[PDB]
């Protein structure tokens, strides 16, 4: 009896095991369909064409400085690329504004599908070698995993 | 906050030697920057940056080297050291050396993501460990005790059933209780096992029911060889997250340390570095120290860490590099007798250099007896000269042992007989053990006890 | 395209290969001599040639290969000779005509002008297959069928499937369209040789493997998947070994990789393997080498093949462990693995750590040990293979202290410890039942407990008896085996039987030649029960020894019952000697 | 002893664990209903992150 008892004990855990991994995977599931909920509601701002301009011009503007390079190769999506040839230098000035510097070359066609290119800019360098990616689809799961925290804390029950 | 950035895309590797990958042209790097390097085939693996120079940097990857194109190979700097996301959920489930799970659940939600290799408690605000340890094994708690926050490891060669000892510890661990909640929540490392191994402790973690309140970082010699030097940071980082800012005491287990060492001689060879002892990393006391020196009471926290690695002398020999540095480190060691187990003991434990520096503290008068520190002296110091005795007999004859030496070499006898040896579940109670300790100290005249004085155990009583 | 720039022996730089992989093979100069991309600074790479580098002129084009050092798998590879590079020595010597290994021979792994019966499964045309699938079975020989599987790493949904038929291996049979585009699929496929081929879940070692010889069988077993080391360097027992397990193991197929051995040993073993035949259940006779693939490495072959000559014969186990059949792999020198190691750290100016091995050495054969185990194979249907190695220690001098011997028995389970102390007293099996121990005991449990519920109680016994014997005999050397107690005169008298009698097995007798583990199991229960009804009979030992002198020769008896008279005569043979023992022991006393 | 044993043991294991997946149940159900009401602040939080770019 002695010994057989230990085959209800473990039976016991392992339905604790299996019970509480269940729990676990259903919060991993909810933090998934948060995950769908956020990409959808990217989508639904990249839906937005006037304010959603600017935005732009700011990742270009970003991606330029922190690049620091001399000539870079950006690619656009087909959705906004009207924008993009829009804003066009007005970037590399806003870029010779915050540093004192003479603009460099821009070039932009070759597009991304535009749910999966969601927007955003791939500055890039010269022949490609140096890509500082900024689109918005790769913006969000930068955040994700930084704001992942805060959000187990908001999940109080 | 200031505004988030995306992780730099490197296409520019200059150049590939052994397990490095160089690169060129980096704008801005960092050093230890974790990056996760992508092929051309789009398979994935992840690597440091050991150095960093002018606009080069250094890249030591972690699947190895084999198949890397130098002009199809992209890389990607995160941006920051190695963090493992800690959290409470971790308890009751397993983790590849990296951390991956490997229990068939889905990833940790962290709490707070905590940077492994994480700083030094302050000297001033670490306290001495001051209560005793219920392993669940006789013979370590009655002599060579623990404490809640003592590290000490196990000293045993190749073909020991230290694993299996290991394990009986882990399944029969408990505090003292002389409550739940906060108990022992048992972290358990596993640097370089086999798979046979790896499956032991599985089945023995699983239907132990003590699953509840253990996890386990297991890594299998297969996997790469770097990755099991991060495997015991990532453990006593889930270990300070889970002790310290958490509460629960835990008592952390490291099995195979030499693989450790193994893993850290080969990635210093690698690297070319300069050569200790038998070749191993001349900096190797700096990183057993980073691994031993954790465990402790830090004063503003209620909680504990307590370490108990198991190594290995490779030729069977203390002299060897690896225990050397341990035995300077570790506070301690319980060692494990060939002989012993050759003569059929299931604990083969040797008793003579079983020795808990901290014993001093964790004996007292919230547990143990006041005869406790004078027994084990006796217990420790008379086995010695039994053992010169059984020496002399045998360099001369049987007659040689006069009525003194014979006496000595009955109480080795006895001892090596009874008192070492012990169930493969045997909760022996300190008292029970410490009567017939008493009765081997007794085996030997009452009177004839140098070192102890007879009041001592007299304040004890026969039956 | 790529021109060599930098010949230093054997090293070779050549610039051009931008696109160059880390460990991409890439065939180099006019004679298309092979080498190895180590390091790939800058624009250039690092060529390690295998063979003679002596000839080579500047700008000589080096070609890439586009796949690390891999090994063509597929039918017809078994009964064949290859080197450590996967090369065909057999049609080598047939094509070339010439008895050298010319500099720069390049004839295929396989003949793919030979042509196989081609037998499809009866999956469906229009199906949905994966990797792993056993979509067909092909005939290379009798007594091996070779079930073909759908490459590991593709999955598709199928379009054509060819009929049965004669094939070649060029030829292709196989077409599968996931995604938009179709793969054909032929029956020869290629692995890499340091990659293992992927499993779907590595299994608990539960079946023993079944040697032949009474001693491993009953005292040490050993399971399906199990690690094994031989201490053998001198007198060939350890071919022996190798011999009786391609005549008589369990496994479904044998590879033997001998790698840096003496030219002369390899050309014993190659003349001594074709000589051996292992019988059939149903009597009929059958030539161990159409089930038998061998890779031999001679000293004058490169020391890159002959290190990677283990892998190859790891991955080809691994195709047949994956094509769901048993399968054991013997190293005939894994010192000589070893020396080929430190010959190449030494090449490459790596730091040494111990005795100038290279400090990876624990690695390397880590992961080559724990290749081999029961595994559940991948995709349908689901079937189990095995593989076990037997590799062989031989440690220089006869010192355990050798690195690559304490790091073969820090991973090995099973370590057989063969002596040649009993080679000089006269053991044939020369198996030192002292020094050699078993890990896998535990792992017998179910088999044993199913076979014989009293067999794990004999063993242990047997073992207890072994050791109480080792003792004895420097007792018996101390003063006489006369001041013995009559039951320890008994122990020590049966264990000189079990020794004369069980452990040591001639195998040189047709009756002795291979013993079942039904007859070894029986005779240790007769030994064991004779003991053990001497044991309360303590009487006089030597009034007992008169007396029971029949009950010795009735036990002894049980060598001679063999299974060449019969299974079911020489179980009933071996349970009246064990009845008369008891009748013997019981009447008399 | 042995039918007073398999006579307790026949049932209360089963009950328990019965018990014990009902309370996993009705915890995942209000872990849900939390998830359901942070949803929108949360994914209106990691927009604004998104969304928010400076310099």
């Amino acid at each position: 009896e002695k010994q057989v008892e230990i085959r209800k004990k473990i039976e016991y855990s392992m339905q604790l095991n299996a019970s509480r991994i269940k729990v676990l995977q259903a919060q991993d599931d909810l933090v998934s369909n948060m995950m769908e909920a956020a990409s959808k509601e990217v989508l639904n701002v990249s839906r937005d064409h006037n304010s959603y301009k600017k935005l732009l011009k700011g990742l270009i503007v970003q991606s330029l400085l922190r690049l620091k390079e001399p000539a870079v190769l950006l690619r656009c999506r087909k959705d906004d690329h009207h924008l993009v040839e829009s804003v066009l230098e007005s970037a590399k000035e806003e870029y010779a504004q915050k540093l004192q510097v003479h603009p460099p070359e821009i070039i932009v066609h070759h597009n991304a599908h535009g749910p999966s290119c969601s927007g955003g800019v791939v500055v890039a360098s010269r022949d490609g070698k140096i890509v500082c990616e900024n689109t918005l689809d790769a913006r969000l799961d930068v955040v994700f995993r930084k704001k992942l925290p805060e959000i187990r804390k908001q999940l109080v029950s | 906050e200031g505004t988030l950035e995306v992780a730099m895309e490197y296409r520019t590797v200059t150049g590939v030697a052994g397990p490095l990958v160089i690169l060129d042209k980096v704008k801005g790097p960092k050093y230890y920057e974790i990056v996760n390097i992508r092929l051309g085939d789009g398979t994935m693996r992840r690597g440091q940056v050991l150095e960093v120079d002018g606009e080069k940097a250094v890249v030591q990857v972690f699947e190895g080297t084999s198949g890397i194109d130098n002009k199809f190979t992209t890389v990607q700097f995160t941006g920051e050291v190695l963090k493992t996301p800690v959290s409470l959920d971790m308890l009751g489930r397993i983790f590849n050396g990296s951390g991956k799970p490997i229990d068939n659940g889905p990833p940790i939600l962290p709490e707070a993501y905590l940077d492994i290799s994480g700083s030094s408690i302050n000297p001033s605000e670490r306290t001495y460990p001051e209560e005793m340890i219920q392993t669940g094994i006789s013979t370590i708690d009655v002599m060579n005790s623990i404490a809640r926050g003592q590290k000490i490891p196990l000293f045993s060669a190749a073909g020991l059933p230290h694993n299996e000892i290991a394990a009986q510890i882990c399944r029969q661990a408990g505090l003292v209780k002389r409550g739940e909640e906060d108990n022992f929540a048992i972290v358990f490392a596993a640097m370089g096992v086999n798979m046979e191994t790896a499956q032991f402790f599985k089945r023995d973690f699983e239907e132990n029911g003590s699953m509840e309140r253990v996890t386990l970082f297991l890594n299998l010699a297969n996997d790469p060889t770097i990755e099991r030097i991060i495997t015991p940071r990532i453990a006593l980082t889930t270990a300070e997250y889970l002790a310290y800012e958490c509460g629960k005491h835990v008592l952390v287990i490291l099995t195979d340390m030499s693989s450790y060492a193994d893993a850290l001689r080969e990635v210093s060879a690698a690297r070319e570095e300069v050569p200790g002892r038998r070749g191993y990393p001349g900096y190797m006391y700096t990183d057993l120290a980073q691994i031993y020196e954790r465990a402790g009471r830090i004063e503003g926290r209620k909680g504990s860490i307590t370490q108990i690695p198991i190594l290995t002398m490779p030729n069977d020999d203390i002299t060897h590099p690896t225990p050397d540095l341990t035995g300077y480190i570790t506070e301690g060691q319980i060692y494990i007798d060939r002989q012993l187990q050759n003569r059929q003991i299931y604990p083969p434990i040797n008793v003579l250099p079983s020795l808990s520096r901290l014993m001093k503290s964790a004996i007292g008068e919230g547990m143990t007896r006041r005869d406790h520190s004078d027994v084990s002296n006796q217990l420790y110091a008379n086995y010695a000269i039994g053992k010169d005795v059984q020496a002399m007999k045998a360099v001369v004859g049987e007659e040689a042992l006069s009525s003194e030496d014979l006496l000595y070499l009955e109480f080795l006898d006895k001892f090596e007989r009874k008192f070492v040896a012990q169930g493969a579940y045997d909760s022996r109670n300190i008292f029970q053990s410490l009567d017939l300790a008493w009765t081997l100290l007794r085996i030997f005249p009452r009177e004839l006890l140098h070192r102890i004085p007879g009041k001592t155990l007299d304040q004890y009583y026969s039956r | 395209y790529g021109y060599v720039r930098k010949v230093s022996g054997p090293v070779v730089i050549a610039d051009g290969m931008n696109g160059a992989a880390m460990y991409e093979l890439v065939r180099v100069g006019h004679d298309n001599l092979i080498g190895e991309i180590i390091r790939l600074e800058g624009d250039s790479a690092t060529i390690q040639v295998y063979e003679e580098t002596a000839g080579l002129m500047v700008n000589d084009p080096v070609l890439r290969t586009h796949k690390p050092l891999s090994v063509e798998l597929g039918p017809g590879i078994l009964g064949n000779i290859f080197d450590g590079i996967q090369r065909p020595l057999k049609t080598i010597a047939i094509r070339s005509g010439d008895v050298y290994i010319p500099r720069g021979v390049s004839v295929p792994a396989l003949d793919k002008d030979t042509l196989w019966e081609f037998q499809p499964k009866k999956i469906g045309e229009g199906d949905l297959l994966t990797g792993g699938d056993l979509y067909a079975t092909v005939f290379e020989n009798s007594l091996m069928q070779h079930h073909v599987a759908l490459p590991p790493d593709a999955m598709g949904k199928v379009t054509y499937v060819a009929p049965a038929g004669q094939y070649s291996l060029k030829d292709t049979v196989l077409e599968l369209e996931f995604q938009g585009v179709k793969k054909s699929f032929t029956m020869l496929q290629a692995w890499p040789v340091r990659t293992p081929r992927p499993v779907s879940s590595k299994l608990a070692a539960d079946t023993p493997l079944l040697t032949g010889q009474r001693v491993l069988d009953a005292l040490f077993p050993s399971v399906l998947g199990g690690t094994c080391a031989i201490p053998g360097a001198f007198g060939c027992g350890k071919t022996v070994i190798s011999q009786a397990l391609s005549k008589y193991s369990n496994s479904d197929t044998v590879v033997y990789v001998g790698c840096g051995e003496r030219g002369n040993e390899m050309a014993e073993v190659l003349m001594d393997f074709p000589q051996l035949t292992m019988t059939l259940p149903d009597g009929r006779e059958e030539s161990v080498m159409k089930r038998t693939t061998l890779v031999a490495n001679t000293s004058n072959m490169p020391v890159a093949a002959r290190e990677a000559s283990i892998y190859t014969g790891i991955t080809i186990a691994e195709y047949f462990r994956d094509m769901g059949y048993n399968v054991s792999m013997m190293a005939d020198s894994t010192s000589r693995w070893a020396e080929a190691l430190r010959e190449i750290s030494g090449r490459l100016a790596e730091m040494p750590a111990d005795s100038g091995y290279p400090a990876y050495l624990a690695a390397r054969l880590a992961s080559f040990y724990e290749r081999a185990g029961k595994v559940k194979c991948l995709g349908g249907p689901e079937r189990t293979g095995s593989v076990t190695i037997v590799g062989a220690v031989s440690p220089p001098g006869g010192d355990f202290s050798d690195p690559v011997t304490s790091a073969t028995l820090s991973i090995v389970q099973v370590f057989w410890g063969l002596d040649k102390k009993l080679a000089q007293r006269k053991h044939f099996p020369s198996v030192n039942w002292l020094i050699s121990y078993s890990k896998y005991s535990t792992a017998l449990e179910s088999f044993y407990e199913q076979f014989d519920p009293d067999f794990i109680n004999i063993r242990t016994k047997a073992r207890e008896v072994l050791q109480r014997e080792d003792d004895l005999n420097e007792i018996v050397q101390l003063v006489g085996k006369d001041a013995l107690a009559e039951g320890d005169k008994i122990t020590l008298e049966t264990a000189k039987l079990l020794r004369e009698d069980y452990l040591a097995q001639n195998a040189f007798t047709p009756y002795d030649k291979f013993c079942p583990f039904y007859k070894s199991v029986w005779m240790m229960r007769n030994i064991i029960h004779f003991y053990n009804l001497a044991n309360q009979a303590v009487i006089t030992y030597t009034l007992i020894k008169h007396r029971l002198g029949d009950l010795f020769y009735r036990l002894v008896s049980q060598k001679f019952e063999d299974p060449a008279e019969g299974e079911p005569a020489l179980v009933a043979k071996f349970k009246k000697l064990h009845e008369d023992l008891t009748a013997g022991f019981r009447a008399l006393e | 002893e042995f039918q007073r044993k398999l006579a307790e043991s026949s049932g209360d294991s089963g009950a328990n664990v019965k018990r014990l997946e009902q309370e996993t149940e009705v915890k995942i159900h209000h872990l849900n209903a939390g998830a359901e009401k942070i949803q929108y602040d949360v994914v209106q939080m990691l927009l604004k992150h998104v969304t928010t770019v400076k310099n």
